[PDB]
């Protein structure tokens, strides 16, 4: 019933086999277990039915195996047409349905130099009344590089927001933007503005 | 040629009930009771998916007899109904909560079945565009868009990032183009995030060496269909 | 009443070189002999001319027969009776009968092993006076039919009327038998020149020592064919009249195995010849001198016929109907460097009105080559004047004539001996007198019209090929005239004057090598009357009924299959599809010409029709719409999984019921067996057939059932019916079947026809596009089922299928392989032996089959009702037990299966039978339906399997009446599959199940379908009782419901799995099968009931007193009350119980059970079995050389069943317990039936 996907997220160069395991709590037939595929920001798609047989007009590159409580989707060669988020799932029967954890499949990207930008609210921002300090970072490593609004041994939390770009379908890039939702005076009281910078290697 | 069309983006306040339709085309209204377990595309399966999570079930409706089942989370939160002859399924999501903003799809079960000998289908192969449902007690808000340009006294790198932030705007869907469509290089758009203020925040950037190039129309355009506004702003 | 015979199998040395064995009773042959003592020492005095034939076997109604066939021969023999009932006494065959090893004897016999084969000859076997005088089967031997009947083993199993045991009027002539046989000596193990030999009772040409006939007596002759290969031969007595009751029969016929009972009344004396009337190159030597000796001590009118034989030029193509010049046309209707030509000179008979024979008649067209018609009546004084004008002396002599004599003299004193060969010199004139009988009393139902011909006998084999033919008619009265058809093959090589023809027609006789196929084939031209290749027109006005007289004299050297398109021609009270004529024989065809259109004739043969032997008739002009949306679908077919792989693309008829061709009427139960056939196009009187044929496949085909009719569109014109329905295109052959097609009241309930794609017969029956039509009389097919429901029917279609003879041979070179021998499948309904399912029938219910043969000359497959014999109803009531199949004839037969168990539907021809024209069929018993024992624990818990336990909820506890906590098979998923893995194919008669209760909820399955399988790969849902695609079983709605489920067609399988459709909450069920073993024997006789008298059950000691009433008769199963069991006076291990059954009964299952009394449980744990006939002789039931010591029961409530593979015997059955629990008491009941 409860479906878990191992690993949670995988990055692999196109053309190589990828194996995604599915674990359940219930001794279920492999007929009631399948695998769907979803492209980002789009409707998903049926990939493999019955955990062993391929669906309509899908090349023999994919395959499925397993039963009972352990299932496995194995793609012999993967291409960017199918680099997507994949879901093992039990369906239809027992009157209830649920989906997998959605293992996003990624393309391996070389370790390049990340880009960092920081901008305090300029004068136009100040007279707009929304003096939001912003910092953005792009083409980085890793995806989960966590930064926080560190000012003079001070946390800023519970008020900021962060937007994360979806993985690029061509360059597999990622980008994050952290912005503050605060009034002008709340920005003006502080004097130094910056968010902490972590890598492998500004006046009011 | 089977179509599973759905309505467009709908915005409602929490506590009410939003009804979304799924019009089916390309099959007679019923595919029998699966008395032989042959063609089971009749069964319309709802599903919803949030920006920050994978898809999760809602319910099943059989047009043949009107039978239905629902996920245990939505026994009193979602209700289901079928039309008479217009071939459209109606779902009503009641007791709305601010988290319900997501993409809602409708499905049916038509492909194959891999068991000892059984050619029914319990697998989704038919699927519409996706209804964007936005739920928030706030009313519509216009394009509070602000530019993000490098400081004139801090511009020395060859590469400079330009941005525009549509803040506190509402509701979805809202589009942002860059350079008024004159340039696509380095154009990126951050997904909308629900701020602590409860309204939407979007950021669209260009990473092209705008400092290296001369003055060019880096005038990004913000389009808000619910408010019918277009704002072109030069950074 | 009882008859007994000590037969035996003797090897002997017979090279056929030395015949006329007058010193008998003294190649390698194995032949039946008869003895007279149990010691098997002295043979019965046998007649010296039986040759290689076995003894003769008599019987009567209800008269038992006890054969005692000892195997003296050096290799295994068998006995194989035909047309007589038994119980695996004489099945003979090595096949899948599924019987106990006690009955496995007949399969192979070592030297010695006298054996004993008993048959009963019930009333349905024995005939009456109105039936044929004495049925004449052959009790052949079967272990490998080709070699067994090439070893000569054969006999004459006669059965006929009661009261013939006494030698009052039965010892006359001893009822000697005749066996026209073709013994193949070459392909036996007795080798390391042996040509086939035609024989009459084993004696080759003219050397049969003296069949002796009576001067003036009516004698019964018994004719039994024999042969393992096809081909036949007619039988003729040169100077004896052929007439039987009302059968207008003149030629006595046989076939590779066929039984006939001829009757001949003699008037004359001397010597005649039994003659195989065919001039075969290696055959026709089956002649035997018969001698007839003294066994013991009006409307007179004067007519004349003038006739003269003279030469004349004739053509068979009066018009230029040969546009093509190279494909098979010019070679036979054009003249050239290597072919004789179109028109040739032949010598005929023509009439001349004058006495001087100078003025010829106005010879009419279409009456080619044939002579004038002749006709005679009662008291006729016709005299016939013949003249010769040809370059040779010629003469006439009628065939089978009543009386023929010279004229103006008692005898010819000159150098003329007889009229049978007396020639007439060129120009000479002679006179003959032909006369008929006088004292033939009127009957009003006698054969009044009969057809024969006349030819020349200066050289018959050359006279017929030279054109020497005239017709002859015999009709009784106490436009109206019609020319007759003469089917023939006239050979110029055997013609008298081929040299004249070749010198006159070939431009240069430099060289033809005398062996070129084209010239030789042109010599043998095929003619219908005197024409070939569409040279006939027989336009006759409508309405008026037609009387035709159809003959086949020529050089065809095989049998005919003449068919009329668009009509059926009235035989003796029956209307047939295609009719068969042996050469030198013909018949009076009656017909109706109410059906206009374009119609062509033909031999129906694959090659004879293409030889221009066609002719065209060209008549021209002078309640409920019963739908059948039939279609033609393409299937990758496997002819059988026995001895290897057939995967050829074949085309087949599949019925539908809706305009949208979407439901291919899946093959369920009744229509399982149709294999490569199509649907049952049934109809009654007055009905309307709305057959909306649709077609598929790369090549277009069509539909035809001898009843299609082109509407007379485009008046003042005529074209063939278009048919020829293109791919994806449909049609609608809607026609109205006429009332002349109704079977008579004396006829069977419903006659059957064959329908096929007539566009090219020879290339699509091999593709399988064949199907049964069923026209039935009056109103006897009511209800939605559209059948008689009174009788269960099946479709037998015997045919060899050749891939090279089908369009798909190119598509079937796919497998790695090069000749048609590797692609010949001797199929019955498209399946070759041990492969055809669907054949299940009720023993209490009379059943009907539809027997057909379609195809070449090879298609002479004979059919034998193994263990059954029935009565034909044509004209009157007769009886029969072996049937032929002449191609094209669709016939209805019956064989009520009173004897239960597997059988075989037998094809007699040894080459075919070893190739596969027979495959099993099973009849069960409606008496036995006992539960297969899921509740009894007999089906252990591991067998049942499904998926989704998840809660310790195993399916292994899905047994009925189970109670206690978690007590059923439950899943929450709506899709579930419970597998009752039986592991032994048996007859499933029904299902019984209840629901379950958990806490307070009630759970069950409201509706479900069933899936039954024998192999675990093919799996078919029960579709019985028609009126639907498949049956959706009415499930249970409460945990305590009384559900009386039955199966109308009982499943035969070993997996019966339940697929639920509609259910409440979850699936939680407990199920119990009702069934029986495959042979339908396992059933209690009634020991539990009072079927056994109390005096029959006795004990060594029995505890009976004021307080204890433990009588032995109280040992009945489930008996409850005071002393509800047997207890002995003294409880000692020597106790033992006797049950009397009055005779030997076959018991395979015994149920034992403990008892409870005085608040304690008592049960015997040690027991042994014994049998005896009188209680004095001591025989224990041997059980693997020991006494089996079971633990047995663990309580006193559950009865357990133990199987006995060797059935117990004797009238006295004895059980000896050894040790007990708490006292000595048991409850007993046995399972079995009657066998011997
Ligand atoms: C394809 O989809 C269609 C729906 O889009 C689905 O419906 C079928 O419709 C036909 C036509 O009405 C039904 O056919 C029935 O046939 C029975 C006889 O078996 C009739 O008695 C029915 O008549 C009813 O209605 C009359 C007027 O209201 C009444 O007066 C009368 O008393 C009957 O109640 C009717 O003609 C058919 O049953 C339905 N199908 C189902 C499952 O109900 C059709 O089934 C779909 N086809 C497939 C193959 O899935
Ligand atoms: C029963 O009688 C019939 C008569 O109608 C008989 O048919 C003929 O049998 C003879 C048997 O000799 C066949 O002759 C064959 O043909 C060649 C050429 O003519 C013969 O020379 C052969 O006979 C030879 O056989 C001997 C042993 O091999 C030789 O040593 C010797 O030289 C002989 O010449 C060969 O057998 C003939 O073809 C047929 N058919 C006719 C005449 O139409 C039939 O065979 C008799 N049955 C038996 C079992 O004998
Ligand atoms: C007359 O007879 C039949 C009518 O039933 C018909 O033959 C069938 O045609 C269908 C298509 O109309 C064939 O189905 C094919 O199956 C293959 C199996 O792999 C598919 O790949 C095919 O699909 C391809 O082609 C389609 C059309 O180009 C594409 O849309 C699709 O995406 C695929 O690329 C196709 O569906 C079926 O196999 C045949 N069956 C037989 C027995 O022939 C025939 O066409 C009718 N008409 C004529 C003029 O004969």
């Amino acid at each position: 019933i409860v479906l878990t996907q191992f690993p949670g997220t995988l990055s692999l160069s196109p053309g190589e086999r990828a194996t995604l395991s599915c674990r359940a709590s219930q001794s279920v037939a492999s007929a009631y277990l399948a695998w769907y595929q979803q492209k980002p920001g789009q409707a998903p798609r049926l990939l493999i039915y019955g955990a062993s047989s391929r669906a309509t007009d899908i090349p023999h590159r994919f395959s499925g195996s397993g039963s009972g409580t352990d299932f496995t989707l194995t793609i012999s060669r993967l291409e960017p047409e199918d680099f997507a988020v994949y879901y093992c799932q039990q369906y239809g029967t027992s009157a209830l349905l649920t989906f997998g954890g959605g293992t996003k499949v990624e393309i391996k990207r070389t370790v390049a130099a990340p880009s960092v930008f920081i901008f305090p609210p300029s004068d136009e921002q100040l007279k707009s009344g929304t003096a939001s300090v912003v910092c953005l970072l792009n083409n980085f490593y890793p995806r989960e590089a966590k930064v926080q609004w560190k000012v003079d041994n001070a946390l800023q939390s519970g008020n900021s927001q962060e937007s994360v770009t979806e993985q690029d379908s061509k360059d597999s890039t990622y980008s994050l933007s952290s912005t503050l939702t605060l009034s002008k005076a709340d920005y003006e009281k502080h004097k130094v503005y910056a968010c902490e910078v972590t890598h492998q290697g500004f006046n009011r | 040629q089977v179509q599973l069309v759905q309505s467009g983006a709908e915005v409602k306040k929490p506590g009410a009930s939003v009804k979304v339709s799924c019009k089916t085309s390309g099959y007679n209204f019923t595919g029998y009771s699966a008395s032989g377990h042959i063609f089971t595309a009749y069964s319309v399966h709802w599903v919803r998916q949030a920006p920050g999570q994978g898809l999760e079930w809602m319910g099943r409706i059989n047009p043949n007899s009107g039978a239905t089942d629902y996920a245990h989370k939505f026994q009193g939160r979602v209700t289901m109904s079928r039309d008479t002859s217009i071939s459209t399924a109606y779902m009503e999501l009641s007791r709305l909560t601010s988290d319900d903003t997501a993409m809602y799809y409708c499905a049916r079960a038509d492909n194959y079945f891999d068991i000892v000998t059984g050619y029914t289908s319990h697998y989704f192969d038919y699927w519409g565009r996706g209804t964007l449902v936005t739920v928030s007690s706030a009313s519509t808000k216009g394009p509070s868009v602000f530019p993000l340009a490098p400081c004139s006294r801090s511009t020395s790198e060859s590469t400079a990032a330009l941005g525009c932030l549509v803040k506190d705007y509402f509701p979805e869907p809202v589009t942002v183009s860059w350079n008024s469509g004159a340039l696509t290089s380095g154009v990126h758009t951050f997904p909308a995030v629900l701020q602590s203020s409860g309204l939407y925040s979007l950021s669209s950037v260009v990473t092209v060496p705008s400092s290296s190039l001369g003055t060019k129309t880096y005038t990004c355009n913000v389009d808000h269909k619910p408010s019918n506004t277009k704002v072109d702003k030069r950074v | 009443a009882i008859r007994r015979y000590y037969l035996g199998a003797v090897e002997l040395s017979w090279d056929y070189r030395q015949s006329e064995l007058l010193r008998e009773l003294h190649y390698k042959k194995t032949v039946f002999v008869e003895f007279t003592d149990q010691l098997f020492s002295v043979a019965r005095p046998r007649p010296p001319w039986m040759g290689l034939l076995g003894p003769t076997i008599q019987a009567e109604v209800y008269d038992t027969v006890v054969v005692t066939l000892k195997n003296m021969a050096s290799h295994p023999v068998s006995l194989h009776a035909v047309g007589v009932s038994f119980w695996k006494s004489s099945e003979g065959a090595e096949y899948e009968d599924h019987t106990s090893q006690r009955e496995k004897e007949d399969d192979k016999v070592l030297p010695g092993k006298s054996q004993t084969y008993v048959w009963q000859v019930l009333k349905e076997n024995g005939p009456t006076a109105s039936d044929p005088p004495c049925l004449t089967y052959s009790y052949l031997s079967h272990v490998d039919l080709v070699k067994d009947l090439n070893s000569g083993l054969i006999g004459a199993l006669l059965v006929c009327r009661e009261g013939s045991l006494t030698r009052e009027r039965t010892q006359n002539l001893h009822e000697f038998v005749l066996l026209f046989a073709v013994f193949d000596e070459g392909k036996s193990w007795h080798s390391a020149a042996q040509p086939a030999m035609h024989t009459v009772n084993g004696y080759v040409n003219r050397s049969l020592p003296g069949l002796i006939g009576c001067h003036k007596k009516s004698v019964y002759w018994h004719v039994i064919g024999m042969g393992t290969s096809p081909e036949v031969h007619s039988i003729f007595l040169e100077g004896h009249t052929f007439l039987v009751r009302h059968h207008r029969q003149a030629s006595l016929e046989i076939s590779p195995l066929t039984f006939l009972t001829a009757q001949t009344f003699l008037m004359d004396l001397g010597q005649f010849l039994l003659f195989c009337h065919i001039s075969s190159h290696h055959h026709g030597g089956m002649e035997a001198h018969v001698r007839v000796e003294s066994c013991a001590e009006k409307h007179p009118k004067t007519w004349v016929h003038y006739i003269a034989a003279e030469e004349e030029d004739w053509d068979y193509a009066p018009l230029v109907l040969a546009p093509d010049d190279r494909s098979y046309k010019s070679q036979y209707l054009n003249n050239g460097p290597q072919r004789i030509g179109r028109k040739y000179k032949k010598v005929r008979f023509m009439a001349y009105t004058d006495e001087t024979f100078k003025t010829r008649e106005a010879i009419q067209h279409e009456s080619g080559i044939l002579g004038p018609l002749l006709y005679g009546e009662v008291g006729d004084t016709l005299l016939i004047i013949f003249k010769n004008q040809a370059s040779r002396p010629y003469n006439i002599y009628p065939h089978g004539i009543t009386d023929v004599r010279p004229l103006y003299s008692r005898r010819l004193p000159k150098g003329v001996k007889h009229l049978k060969d007396f020639p007439i010199l060129p120009g000479e004139i002679f006179k003959y007198k032909w006369t008929v009988t006088v004292e033939d009393g009127p009957t009003k139902s006698d054969p009044r019209c009969l057809t024969r011909y006349y030819s020349s006998f200066v050289n018959m084999e050359r006279d017929l090929a030279s054109g020497l033919i005239g017709p002859l008619l015999i009709c009784y009265k106490e436009s109206d005239k019609r020319n007759v058809i003469l089917f023939s093959v006239f050979d110029e090589n055997r013609s008298w004057y081929l040299t004249e023809n070749i010198q006159r027609f070939l431009p240069n006789p430099a060289g033809v090598q005398l062996e070129d196929p084209e010239f030789q084939a042109s010599n043998i031209m095929h003619s219908i009357n005197g024409y070939v290749f569409d040279s006939l027109q027989l336009s006759v006005c409508l309405h008026e009924v037609a009387y035709w007289y159809i003959l086949s004299i020529g050089a065809q050297t095989d049998f005919l299959s003449v068919f009329f398109s668009g009509y059926t021609f009235k035989h003796k009270m029956v209307y047939e599809d295609t009719l068969t004529l042996f050469p030198f024989s013909g018949e009076t065809v009656f017909m109706s010409m109410e059906n206009p259109g374009l119609w062509i004739l033909g031999c129906h043969n694959s090659d004879f029709r293409n030889r221009g032997m066609t002719a065209l008739l060209k008549v021209s002009s002078c309640k409920r719409t019963r739908h059948y949306f039939i279609a033609a679908v393409e299937q990758l077919w496997d002819y059988g999984m026995s001895e290897s792989v057939p995967r050829f693309k074949k085309v087949v008829f599949r019925e539908f019921a809706d305009g949208s061709f979407t439901q291919p009427s899946y093959r369920g139960e009744l229509n399982k067996h149709l294999g490569l056939l199509g649907p049952y196009i049934r109809a009654e009187v007055e009905d309307n057939i709305m057959v909306t044929f649709k077609n598929q496949a790369s090549r277009p085909y069509s539909f035809y059932s001898s009843l299609i009719s082109y509407p007379d569109d485009q008046e003042q014109g005529a074209e063939p019916r278009h048919n020829f329905v293109q791919p994806n295109e449909t049609r609608t052959y809607f026609w109205k079947v006429q009332h002349h097609m109704a079977p008579t009241e004396d006829e069977f309930d419903c006659k059957a026809w064959a329908y096929f794609s007539d566009v090219d017969l020879e290339k699509d029956v091999h593709s399988g596009l064949i199907g049964p039509l069923l026209i039935c009389r009056a109103n006897t097919l009511n209800a939605a089922h559209g059948r008689q429901v009174t009788v269960q029917e099946f479709a037998l279609f015997f045919t060899i299928f050749d891939e090279t003879k089908s369009w798909y041979f190119t598509e079937n070179v796919e497998r790695n392989c090069t000749l048609k021998e590797n692609y010949r499948f001797h199929a019955i309904n498209g399946y070759v032996m041990d492969t055809l399912p669907g054949l299940v029938m009720a023993q209490n219910q009379r059943i009907r089959w539809y027997l057909l043969s379609m195809g070449s000359n090879e298609n002479i497959h004979s059919i034998h009702f193994s263990g059954h014999v029935f009565s034909v109803r044509k004209k009157e009531e007769y009886k029969m037990a072996v049937y032929n199949l002449y191609p094209g004839v669709f016939e209805t037969v019956e064989m009520l299966p009173s004897k239960v168990g597997i059988w075989r539907i037998e094809c007699l021809i040894g080459e075919h039978l070893q190739a596969g024209m027979s495959t099993t069929f099973l009849v069960y018993s409606k008496k036995c339906q006992t539960p297969l024992g899921m509740a009894s624990g007999h089906i252990r818990d591991f067998q049942i399997t499904a998926s989704g336990q998840y809660g310790q909820w195993a399916p292994k506890l899905a047994r009925l009446h189970y109670s206690g906590s978690i007590n059923a098979w439950s899943t929450k998923e709506p899709f579930s599959w419970i597998k009752v893995d039986l592991l032994a194919p048996m007859i499933i008669h029904g299902i019984k199940t209840q629901g379950a209760r958990q806490k307070f909820s009630s759970l069950y399955i409201s509706q479900f379908i069933i899936m039954y399988s024998l192999d675990g790969k093919k799996w078919q849902t029960y579709r019985g009782n028609s009126t639907g695609t498949l049956m959706v079983f009415f499930g249970n709605v409460d945990s305590s419901g009384i559900k009386h489920n039955i199966f109308n067609p009982p499943i035969i399988a070993r997996y019966i799995r339940l697929h639920p459709t509609h259910y409440s909450i979850r699936s939680t069920l407990r199920m119990e099968l009702m069934g029986c073993d495959l042979n339908s024997c396992s059933m209690p006789l009634g020991m539990e009931s009072k079927a056994i008298s109390d005096a029959q059950i006795t004990a060594s000691s029995y505890f009976t007193n004021m307080f204890a009433t433990w009588s032995p008769s109280k040992a009945r199963l489930h008996l409850q009350g005071r002393s509800n069991a047997w207890r002995p006076q003294v409880n000692n291990p020597k106790e033992w119980l006797q049950v009397d059954f009055q005779k030997t009964m076959k018991v395979t299952g015994v149920t034992t059970q403990g008892v409870k009394s005085l608040l304690t449980s008592m049960y015997v744990k040690e027991f042994l079995i014994s049998s005896s006939q009188d209680g004095h002789q001591w025989t224990l039931f041997f059980q693997n050389g020991k006494v089996k010591v079971f633990q047995g029961n663990q309580d006193s409530f559950t009865p357990v069943v133990n199987s006995l593979d060797p059935p117990l015997l004797t009238r006295y059955l004895r059980i000896h317990p050894q040790s007990w629990v708490h006292q000595i008491a048991l409850r007993m009941e046995v399972l079995g039936c009657e066998a011997q």
